[PDB]
């Protein structure tokens, strides 16, 4: 018999079989689709947008469909920060039938159908259209079908792009400010102008489906109608569908590999509202130079809005997690519940220090709060050491602007040590562990997982394609 | 055999010396920006000479040189 | 109307071992991980 | 620990081997 | 309008021609040759 | 008489006789 | 089809199975004039449409409206464009022009007859009759389309000069400028001697409406002189017949003064593509004819993109279609 | 062998023109100033994705989101 | 016969080398990148990204040269010879480390001309291209290593420099800051390397002990001498020549996927419990407790001149200690 690893090559001579698992397989995606969003939202925490986003909450899918639409529940809560409103009141307005759960029911389904038609055509292998007219061996064009496929998938591109993502007969997609504050499902107008290229700017989205959407049009019809080439028929096999395997398989790793990197930079289709920030936001203190020359720019420190100081926390970043701390990040830091204000800190001589924050790297940092001037004036030594520049024997106090702790004024060396430590760590805030049994140690957001999981599969799948490519071209030696 | 050896003969040598007096007419230098062991530091430019930003990189070593 | 198609699966004594030695030293490996 | 550690390596120990084991006997009844 | 990084790509281009050009050339012209 | 073989063997030794000089002449560098 | 390179018959390159079809060629090239007169006139009421008035063009965006407005049409005093009307109208009479061409590159195509040399022995029709190979045929067309260039760049210089005028950058407003005539100072522009000094860019270092529209004068007359000679000669000449050449037909430089339909085609493209090098200085440089009142003051982007489509004309197009005809000269 | 509705429908997409290919090299050099174009298409992206090249009042980040 | 079949003929023709398509791709770049490390250890230094002296007219050693990385302001910038950084100054080129891109660059595209060369190969002589993909696993070493590590982290900065001390160097800083041994693939990545060396040295000495006196060596023999002496023994060739393939290229494989996975700092740095029960109590104390104190030590005492751009600046008295 057939060795564990080539079962499944029962079904390469058989076009009615292959069909089949791949209906089997689309019916299986569509019902990990539904069954992930399903529990995603009986996992969820609606009441607070703010210091508890999705992506704190170990959501995968809820900002996937986020991202071009879908925002509000049948039990009434939006994501936004406000209770939805059913502004539908016509046709055209399913809005208030495709929520979360409504996409639920959809891929569930279809799932269910998939498979009915998988078995169907499973049954029915011998139909008479994979037979020639007149020979026994089923045998099936693949340019011809390539174009099929392809005209299919360029209209549908076109859609997308054109109605959907526009705005015109869709909702639009999700938009937002520079720092994540307000997030909103609006239609995009395409331009032409070389600015639809800037990656962070959504007008080139809906510019690139419409366009592309059309290139594969043409694309579709010219497969559809012209034949190939001896030359190229000969050289890449295309009799066999080995080397449509081959070259698929390819083009899916280039593409995990693309997606892998915008989700990892940041770019229009991954806002932080949805996914959370970058880790490059952190290291070129993107928040913090935001709020120190909003706050410069005259404002309170309690005037700044609590989004954009949750950014500035470290624990945020995706480049602090670990491979084996599962779960969300709700279940490493705690939850958050407030934000203890902006601290300052004052030596002796009353000399104003600031704390050097943690880079990406550091699993742990030495905390040392050193002079504007670039001097250390005082740290924390070591776990148990004699010192001259020191904490306790310089002093100093910790004062703190706006939140929680407004006003007030800990010179308590416990307590300055443990607002130091805090300060290093990004903004101080209150974490709650009692809830979860949080363990303290970070977590990766889902941007993080994302980035992680695809890169890999992106690295397995180029050496599949390098097997099957090998298959291909080698197939009179491979027997 | 014999004719090429007059070629290598006359040719080798003159590529080595022109390497030979690439490093020791200073040329170099010049030509990679390596420092001259006494331009590592002046008499106490003892400070780093490392890039900051990445935009105007060689204006700042220009600055730095 | 039968498949021609239909093959049978093979896996002798030796490939069994080889596979059970393979999944269990992979757990071994990974349980300290897994329990973290 | 984590209360899934145990399920996740138990799961791990015994559905590669289920199938080993019923491929091994699929194949030695077989002559 | 252009930038001095778009003149450099557009350079760039240039000389990645000139290249591929003078080795495609080399390639045919000497396996032209020796037919 | 420009055989590839030809290009090859100088493409290789003319760059190296050339770094072999100056390699030499920096040892002798105080 | 009068060639058999290796891919003749091929769908992609169906056009040049249109080689000798005299009349399918012709309904071609007026369609292909259609599409190049739709653009125009479309693309101009779409600008219009959105054109907003305390806002200059500049920043605008707008590709036709400039080119408009740089010849006094809704613009004022202090160049500020006024009345948008006269650009819809020019729009729509693009259209008109484009649709007249359109009408009859169908007809040409389906009713008419396919080769004109099935004319029916003069009837007013083998009057058009040309041969890729003759002299004579090819020598009248080039000359009657001299003539209507040559119409249409002194209407240009005598509408300056006496009607409505251009809009002079230097006096800031619309004028009748009085024409400069001096021969000698206008043909030293070809070789950079301009007033102040030779100049890189030729014909493009123009500081004054007065010489652009002298220019143009001199232009106009120079092609209806040459009208003239064309097509009241068609006779070759031992300037195209005994010329040097080289190519690989012989060896060597010949003086055969070959003749060949892709040979036609190719000094076309080249020429083609040198005024597009041309422009591209004109509009790097040349800002009396290109206010920056109107089409702004950086502009090395439009410079650049006449500069590509140059370069693949006269580079690309003018030696594939060059050497193809001297390959085919092997007949 | 069903001779089914859809069948009969479908079967000209499917294989009428199975195993037919035309001689010589036909489209393929066409394909290859394709391949060329896109080549540079991409190109420009990631250079412009990696601030190798910077477009005029195109700004490559986050800022660029104003207006939303 | 076009110029193409001229063409291709010609490349395929019998000579001292072989050159192929693939030798178009595969020469010029690897004659490149290795040009460019010759020229990065002889001339250029790095003095100006890492403040050392990486180049043979700084006076360094063989063991010491290294084509050192680009600055770290300079992000993941290309650094093109004509790039908004460079701008066509090659001195500007050289000092902002640009030869490291070069040689980078040109060395991915020379092992990728060289598995396509494989490919091509096995497809003249008609033999199954086992080759190719046994190759499969350097090129993700590669990859994994010097472009999306780099690529997951800040900066260029942060890969390993072309180089001996410098590689040692980047092995050192795994160690410190990702914990790198702990990690579960670089262990089947070692467990991999180490068991292809076993696998040749016992398969060599096998076939040279079992040698008839005249394939070519007793099979039966070594299956019985094996059998009996560890207690298993490959009793199939095809098998055993199979296995010796598969097993360092799935170790390299496994270890790219760790090496991918510590590029975003999704480390197996620590073990929670161990942290947990060391936190309780202090007399607790491990191997595994202990080796996270030495990575305290070694992130401390060479973060302040590894990455020297960052300006750190911790004193005597943070500086841990075995007391
Ligand atoms: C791992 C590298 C790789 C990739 C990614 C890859 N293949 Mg193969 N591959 C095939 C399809 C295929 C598809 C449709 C596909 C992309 O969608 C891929 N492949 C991709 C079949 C045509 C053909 C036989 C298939 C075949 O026989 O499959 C039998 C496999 C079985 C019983 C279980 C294997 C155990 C896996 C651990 C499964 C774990 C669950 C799963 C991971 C969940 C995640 C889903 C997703 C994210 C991955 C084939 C082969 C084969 C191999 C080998 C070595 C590979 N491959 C390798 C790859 C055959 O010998 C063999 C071959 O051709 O020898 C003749
Ligand atoms: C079984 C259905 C399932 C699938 C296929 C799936 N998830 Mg989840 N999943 C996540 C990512 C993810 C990715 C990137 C991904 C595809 O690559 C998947 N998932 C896929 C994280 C965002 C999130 C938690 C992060 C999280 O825990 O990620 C997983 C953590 C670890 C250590 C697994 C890594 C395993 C090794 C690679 C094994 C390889 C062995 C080797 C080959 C031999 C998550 C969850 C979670 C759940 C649950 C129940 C699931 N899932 C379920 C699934 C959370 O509790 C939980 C949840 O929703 O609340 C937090
Ligand atoms: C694809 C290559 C191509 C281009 C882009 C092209 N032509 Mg042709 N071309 C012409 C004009 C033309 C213009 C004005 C023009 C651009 O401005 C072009 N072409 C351009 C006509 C004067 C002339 C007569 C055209 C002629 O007789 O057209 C009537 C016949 C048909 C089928 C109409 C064409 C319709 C398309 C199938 C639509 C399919 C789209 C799809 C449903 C979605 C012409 C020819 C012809 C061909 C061929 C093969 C082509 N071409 C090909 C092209 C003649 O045989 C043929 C010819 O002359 O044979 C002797
Ligand atoms: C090389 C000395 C000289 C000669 C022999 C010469 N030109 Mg020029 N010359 C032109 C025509 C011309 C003709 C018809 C012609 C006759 O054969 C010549 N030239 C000849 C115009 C098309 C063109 C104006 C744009 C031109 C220029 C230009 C120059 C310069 C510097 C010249 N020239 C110079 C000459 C532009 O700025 C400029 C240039 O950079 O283009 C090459
Ligand atoms: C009066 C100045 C004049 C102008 C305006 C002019 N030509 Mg001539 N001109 C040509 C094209 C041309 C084009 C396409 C063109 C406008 O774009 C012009 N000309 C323009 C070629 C058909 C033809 C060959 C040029 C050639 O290659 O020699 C030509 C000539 C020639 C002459 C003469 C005297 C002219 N011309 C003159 C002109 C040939 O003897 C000479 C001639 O008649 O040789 C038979
Ligand atoms: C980009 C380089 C280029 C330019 C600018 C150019 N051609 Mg071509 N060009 C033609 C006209 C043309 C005109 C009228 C024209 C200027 O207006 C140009 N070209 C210009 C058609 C007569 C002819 C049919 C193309 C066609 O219409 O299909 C043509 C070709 C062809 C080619 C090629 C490769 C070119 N070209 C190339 C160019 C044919 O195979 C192809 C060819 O002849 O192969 C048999
Ligand atoms: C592709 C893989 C192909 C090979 C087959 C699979 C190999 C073995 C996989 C074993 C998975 C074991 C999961 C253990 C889960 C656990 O311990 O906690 C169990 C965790 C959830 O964890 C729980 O989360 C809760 C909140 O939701 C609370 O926080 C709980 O305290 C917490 O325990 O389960 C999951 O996360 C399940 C989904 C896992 C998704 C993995 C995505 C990454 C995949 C990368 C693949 C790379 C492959 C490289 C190959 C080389
Ligand atoms: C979605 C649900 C997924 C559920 C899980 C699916 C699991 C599928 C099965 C996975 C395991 C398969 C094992 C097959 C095991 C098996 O049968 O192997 C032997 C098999 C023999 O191939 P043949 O073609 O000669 O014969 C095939 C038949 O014997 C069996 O089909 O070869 C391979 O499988 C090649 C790869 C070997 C891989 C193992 C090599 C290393 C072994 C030692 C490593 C561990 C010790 C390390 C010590 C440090
Ligand atoms: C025939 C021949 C060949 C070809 C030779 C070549 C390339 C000949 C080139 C012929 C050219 C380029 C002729 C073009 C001449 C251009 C002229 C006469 C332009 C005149 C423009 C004038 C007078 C306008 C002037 C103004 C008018 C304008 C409106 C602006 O206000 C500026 C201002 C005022 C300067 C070969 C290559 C086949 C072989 C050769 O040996 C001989
Ligand atoms: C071998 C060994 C072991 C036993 C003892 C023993 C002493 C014999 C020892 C040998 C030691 C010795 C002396 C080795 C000498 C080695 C050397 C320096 C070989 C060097 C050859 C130099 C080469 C290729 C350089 C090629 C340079 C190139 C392309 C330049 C590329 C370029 C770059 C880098 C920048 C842009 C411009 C351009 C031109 C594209
Ligand atoms: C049947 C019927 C007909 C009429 C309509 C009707 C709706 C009634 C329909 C019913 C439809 C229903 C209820 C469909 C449900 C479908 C479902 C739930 C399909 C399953 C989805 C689950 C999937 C893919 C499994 C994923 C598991 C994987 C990867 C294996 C291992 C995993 C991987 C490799 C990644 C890490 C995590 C883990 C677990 C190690």
């Amino acid at each position: 018999g057939l060795p564990w690893y080539r079962v499944h090559t029962v079904v390469l001579n058989d076009p009615g079989r292959l069909l089949s698992v791949h209906l089997m397989h689309t019916a299986l995606v569509s019902g990990w689709a539904g069954s992930m969003a399903l529990y995603e939202l009986a996992k969820y925490d609606p009441s607070d947008p703010v210091l508890n986003p999705m992506w704190r909450q170990g959501t995968f899918v809820m900002p996937v469909m986020t991202r071009i639409g879908v925002t509000h529940s049948w039990s009434g809560w939006t994501v936004t920060g406000e209770p939805w409103v059913t502004q539908p009141g016509i046709l055209g307005a399913h809005l208030n039938f495709f929520s979360y759960e409504g996409v639920i029911l959809m891929h569930i389904l279809a799932a269910g159908l998939f498979f009915l038609a998988a078995v169907w055509h499973w049954i029915n292998w011998d139909l008479d259209i994979y037979y020639p007219d007149g020979s026994s061996e089923p045998a099936s064009d693949w340019p011809k079908i390539f174009g099929l496929h392809l005209l299919t998938l360029g209209i549908v591109c076109f859609g997308f792009g054109s109605l959907h993502l526009t705005g015109i007969l869709g909702p639009g997609m999700w938009v937002s400010d520079p720092y994540g504050l307000t997030g909103h499902v609006q239609g995009v107008s395409p331009d032409w102008r070389p600015f639809a290229f800037d990656p962070y700017n959504p007008t080139g989205l809906v510019t690139h489906h419409i366009s592309a959407g059309i290139a594969l049009i043409i694309g579709g019809i010219f497969h559809t109608v012209s034949r190939p080439s001896e030359r190229l028929y000969n050289a890449l096999s295309m009799g066999n569908v080995e080397t449509v395997l081959s070259s698929s398989v390819a083009f899916v790793a280039a593409a995990a590999f693309v997606m892998v990197g915008t989700m990892w930079y940041g770019s229009a289709t991954t806002p932080i509202e949805l996914f959370g920030p970058t880790r490059y936001q952190w290291d070129s203190g993107y928040f913090q130079t935001e709020i120190q020359r909003r706050v410069q720019s005259g404002q309170t420190w309690d005037q700044i809005p609590e989004k954009l100081v949750f950014y500035d926390y470290i624990g945020n970043s995706p480049a602090k997690g670990g491979l084996f701390r599962t779960g969300a990040m709700n279940s490493g830091d705690g939850i958050a519940r407030a934000w203890e204000g902006h601290p300052t800190f004052t030596d002796s001589e009353g000399r104003e220090l600031f704390v050097r924050r943690m880079p990406n790297f550091f699993e742990t940092f030495p905390v040392v709060l050193t002079d504007k001037d670039g001097v250390v004036r005082a740290d924390i030594p070591f776990r148990r050491a004699e010192s001259r520049y020191s904490f306790e024997q310089k002093g100093v106090s910790v004062s703190f602007e706006g939140g929680t702790l407004n006003g007030q004024t800990f010179t308590d060396a416990p307590s300055v040590k443990k607002y130091a430590r805090k300060a290093q760590l990004g903004e101080p805030f209150e974490f709650d562990r009692e809830t979860l049994g949080s363990d303290g140690v970070f977590r990766t957001s889902t941007r993080g997982w994302f980035a992680f999981s695809h890169s890999c599969y992106a690295l397995l799948f180029f050496f599949g394609h390098w097997w099957h490519g090998a298959r291909t071209i080698f197939k009179d030696v491979f027997e | 055999s014999i004719r090429y050896w007059i070629i290598h003969t006359i040719t080798v040598p003159m590529l080595f010396l022109a390497g030979w007096l690439f490093v020791s007419t200073g040329l170099a230098y010049d030509v990679f920006g390596t420092p001259r062991p006494n331009e590592y530091f002046d008499q106490a430019r003892q400070g780093l000479p490392l890039v900051t930003d990445r935009y105007e990189g060689k204006q700042q070593i220009d600055e730095f040189t | 109307t039968p498949n021609p198609n239909k093959q049978p699966v093979e896996l002798n004594r030796a490939s069994l071992f080889i596979g059970l030695l393979l999944v269990l030293v992979l757990a071994l490996l990974f349980s300290s991980y897994f329990f973290n | 620990v984590n209360d899934l550690g145990a399920i996740a390596t138990a799961l791990f120990v015994f559905i590669p081997c289920v199938f080993l084991i019923l491929l091994y006997a699929q194949t030695a009844s077989r002559g | 309008t252009i930038t001095p990084s778009l003149q450099g790509f557009f350079y760039s281009i240039l000389f990645g021609a000139i290249v591929l050009g003078l080795l495609g050339g080399g390639f045919i012209f000497f396996s032209q040759k020796d037919k | 008489i420009y055989t590839v073989r030809w290009l090859a063997v100088h493409t290789l030794g003319v760059p190296l006789v050339w770094f072999l000089g100056a390699i030499a002449s920096m040892q002798f560098i105080n | 089809t009068s060639v058999l390179s290796n891919f003749e018959n091929e769908w992609w390159a169906g056009n040049v199975r249109m080689t000798d079809l005299s009349g399918m060629l012709l309904g071609a090239h007026l369609c292909h004039a259609a599409l190049m007169s739709v653009v125009p006139g479309a693309f101009i009421v779409q600008e219009v449409a959105r054109y907003q008035p305390g806002v200059s063009l500049p920043d605008q965006g707008m590709i036709f409206m400039p080119h408009l407005a740089a010849l006094g049409v809704g613009v004022g005093a202090g160049g500020e464009i006024v009345d948008t009307y006269p650009f819809f109208v020019i729009g729509v009479l693009h259209f008109f022009i484009a649709a007249v061409c359109c009408a009859a590159g169908l007809f040409h195509t389906f009713r008419g007859e396919t080769d004109l040399n099935d004319a029916p022995d003069d009837s007013y029709a083998a009057a058009f009759r040309y041969e890729w190979d003759d002299f004579e045929s090819l020598s009248t067309i080039v000359g009657h389309h001299l003539v209507f260039i040559s119409v249409a760049c002194l209407i240009f210089a005598v509408n300056a000069t006496y009607g409505t005028g251009m809009y002079d950058i230097n006096t800031d407003t619309v004028h009748q400028i009085s024409p400069n005539l001096n021969p000698i100072t206008l043909i030293g522009y070809l070789f950079g001697f301009t007033p102040d000094g030779w100049s890189g860019a030729g014909m493009a270092a123009v500081n004054n409406m007065e010489d652009v529209i002298g220019g143009h004068f001199l232009i106009g007359v120079i092609d209806l002189l040459g009208a003239a000679f064309h097509i009241l000669y068609r006779k070759p000449t031992p300037l195209f017949t005994k010329h040097p050449v080289f190519s690989p037909a012989n060896g060597g430089w010949s003086n055969v003064g070959m003749l060949n339909s892709e040979l036609i085609l190719s000094w076309s493209v080249a020429s083609v593509g040198f005024m597009g090098i041309s422009s591209s200085l004109f509009i790097r440089y040349c800002d009396v004819a290109y206010p920056p009142v109107f089409h702004g003051v950086d502009r090395t982007g439009a410079a650049t993109l006449q500069l590509i489509l140059g370069l693949v004309w006269m580079l690309g197009g003018g030696l594939w279609h060059g050497l193809r005809g001297e390959r085919l000269y092997a007949a | 062998p069903k001779q089914t509705w859809w069948g009969d429908v479908l079967k000209g997409n499917n294989n009428s023109e199975a195993g037919k290919f035309v001689p010589g090299w036909g489209t393929t050099p066409v394909m290859a100033g394709f391949v060329v174009m896109i080549t540079l298409l991409l190109l420009i992206m990631l250079q412009v994705y990696n601030h190798t090249i910077v477009l005029d009042g195109v700004d490559a980040g986050w800022t660029s989101l104003g207006g939303f | 016969r076009g110029w193409f079949d001229v063409l291709d003929d010609w490349l395929k023709r019998d000579r001292f080398v072989f050159i192929g398509w693939s030798g178009i791709l595969l020469f010029p770049c690897a004659f490149l990148s290795i040009g460019g490390w010759f020229t990065g250890t002889t001339f250029v230094t790095s003095w100006y990204t890492h403040g050392l002296a990486s180049s043979y007219l700084e006076g360094a050693n063989f063991l010491t040269v290294a084509v050192s990385t680009p600055a770290d302001s300079l992000g993941h910038s290309l650094l093109l010879l004509w790039g908004p950084e460079a701008q066509g100054d090659f001195t500007r080129w050289c000092q902002l480390g640009g030869l490291w891109n070069f040689t980078t660059l040109h060395g991915v595209f020379g092992l990728i001309g060289f598995m396509l060369r494989q490919f091509e190969i096995a497809r003249l002589v008609g033999v199954r291209p086992y080759n190719a993909v046994a190759f499969s696993g350097p090129i993700a070493v590669y990859v994994s290593v010097f472009l999306m590590y780099p690529l997951g982290q800040s900066s260029w900065f942060f890969a390993p420099s072309w180089g001996v001390t410098s590689i040692f160097r980047f092995l050192l800083f795994a160690q410190g800051f990702h914990n790198l041994t702990l990690n579960p693939f670089h262990m089947m990545g070692v467990a991999g390397i180490l068991g292809g060396a076993l696998l040749c040295a016992i398969h060599g000495a096998t076939v040279e002990n079992t040698l008839f006196e005249d394939e070519t060596y007793s099979m039966v023999t070594a299956n019985r001498f094996w059998s009996q002496i560890f207690g298993i023994a490959f009793s199939n060739k095809r098998w055993l020549h199979f296995f010796m393939l598969f097993v360092p290229v799935t170790g390299l494989w496994a270890s790219a996927i760790g090496l991918v996975g510590i590029a975003l700092n999704m480390r197996a740095y620590d073990f929670v419990s161990q942290e947990i029960r060391a936190a309780e109590d202090p007399e607790f104390e491990t191997f595994y407790t202990k080796n996270i104190l030495l990575n305290e030590g070694l992130r401390a005492w060479m973060a302040p001149q590894d990455q020297i751009h960052e300006n750190f600046i911790f004193p005597e008295e943070v500086l841990p200690r075995g007391n």
